[PDB]
């Protein structure tokens, strides 16, 4: 059974968050939704659709029909940030199980919105002449501290090769993030360019560069 | 108060166990099963696993089937789960959580969870890193910043520390986490941004230093030759 929630969302402190959790006939389950700080266990917030365990603030609510289940924190604080996940359990068809949506990542707005800077470095000559190829796409200065990396080679993307960090803050308290793309040296060199695109708050930016070039 | 105390997380090798126990207080032992899940670094939460600390019954993910098996010792209200065959894939940190119960026609949610532990497999010995110059753009001819690294590869266990300058160079200085490639072997970097106009003049040196393997390195970082 699949769970599919986006993978992130931005709220003004005293507004309404809004997180989904779409799946095939949801309506017809019951749905239990988790909070999850950085390097804590998850936290039950919601079960069973719309129940609110003892202790949790009664801003939490959740609602599920049709298609979706939906949890709700009206009038957020900034002590709601957090990743929430959804759950359900299945019969299996005589095989029962749990599954969890893939989760969503809740920043409550506490400073300004940061465009991110991208610097997209090739393989060194000298990583080059040691018979390796890595490509290195630093995002930094960017706040909502959440993006989507995307890899290119010429106009195809990829996806074998990438190992890439989850954002984390800088000195100056914005954030920023890595990504890595990992080629031989063949295969560095015989396309005519590699790009790193980098999703922020609906728009991107995109940084390119080529074996035949000087960077 | 309800608690759930995990440990016998450790590093691995591929092809070996491990066995993580999940020690419960604070409510009556044998009336609420206990679940497994893992998350990978920076991933979200999967489901391995349920077992009925009443009866024996354990349920498994498909997709671990052969390869986990969950026990239970009443006299110390402890849950074991053992994973087999590890590999690179399976370095997550390990979650055990109280669930009432889960069956044909039914399934709790997950009200209490342990603080979760971190197992790492990986077939690597201690091991020092190679680090290469991210040299600034042979485009920043004139005024303006620019930015330079230095890219930290293929080092066991962590951490990696790094400055510039040995510590004279601190404004504009970010390291970036690690990542953990398949081959059970971490990479980093650190990035510095400067003004354009010292490229000719002003030296970079990164300093790496990996402890574990008593390893420090300086690392020219100039324009590049073109
Ligand atoms: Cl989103
Ligand atoms: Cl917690
Ligand atoms: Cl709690
Ligand atoms: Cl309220
Ligand atoms: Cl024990
Ligand atoms: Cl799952």
């Amino acid at each position: 059974y699949e769970l599919t929630q986006p993978p992130s969302v931005s709220v003004a402190p005293g507004q309404r968050a809004t997180i989904t959790c779409g799946g095939h006939n949801i309506g017809a389950k019951n749905v239990h939704w988790y909070q999850q700080k950085p390097g804590q266990a998850p936290v039950l917030v919601i079960q069973y659709d719309s129940d609110r365990p003892s202790g949790i603030p009664e801003r939490f609510s959740g609602s599920n029909s049709g298609s979706t289940a939906t949890l709700t924190i009206s009038r957020v604080e900034a002590g709601d940030e957090a990743d929430y996940y959804c759950q359900v359990w299945d019969s299996g068809r005589g095989h029962p199980l749990y599954v969890f949506g893939g989760g969503t990542k809740v920043t409550v707005l506490g400073q300004p919105k940061a465009n991110p800077t991208v610097t997209l470095f090739p393989p060194s000559s000298e990583e080059l002449q040691a018979n390796k190829a890595t490509l290195v796409c630093l995002i930094s200065d960017f706040y909502p501290g959440a993006v989507t990396v995307a890899w290119k080679a010429d106009s195809s993307p990829v996806k074998a090769g990438v190992e890439t960090t989850t954002p984390s803050k800088q000195s100056n308290n914005k954030y920023a993030a890595s990504s890595y793309l990992s080629l031989t040296p063949e295969q560095w060199k015989s396309h005519r360019s590699y790009s790193c695109q980098v999703t922020h708050e609906g728009s991107t930016v995109e940084k390119t560069v080529a074996p035949t070039e000087c960077s | 108060q309800v608690q759930l105390v995990q440990s016998g997380a450790d590093v691995k090798k591929p092809g070996a166990s491990v066995k993580v126990s999940c020690k419960a207080s604070g409510y009556t032992f044998i009336h609420f099963g206990i679940s497994w899940v893992r998350q990978a670094p920076g991933q979200g939460l999967e489901w391995m696993g349920w077992i009925d600390t009443n009866n024996g019954n354990t349920n498994y993910a498909q997709s671990l089937q052969g390869r986990v098996t969950m026990t239970t010792d009443t006299s110390t209200g402890t849950a074991y789960m053992e994973l087999r065959s590890l590999s690179t894939d399976d370095t997550a940190v390990y979650f055990c959580a109280r669930a009432l119960e889960m069956g044909h026609r039914s399934g709790f949610p997950f009200d209490y969870w342990g603080q979760g532990v971190l197992v790492t497999v990986s077939p690597a010995s201690t091991k020092g890193p190679s680090v290469f110059p991210l040299a600034p753009s042979s485009k920043s001819t004139s005024g303006g910043t620019a930015a330079l690294g230095c890219l930290v590869k293929d080092y066991f266990p962590e951490p990696v520390t790094v400055s510039w300058n040995s510590g004279a160079l601190t404004s504009g200085v970010h390291t970036f986490p690690a990542v953990l490639q398949s081959s059970g072997l971490y990479s980093l970097s650190s990035v510095v941004t400067v003004p354009s106009s010292s490229l000719g003049t002003q030296t970079y040196i990164c300093n790496v230093n990996h402890k574990p393997s008593n390893t420090k390195v300086d690392k020219r970082v100039e324009p590049k030759s073109c």
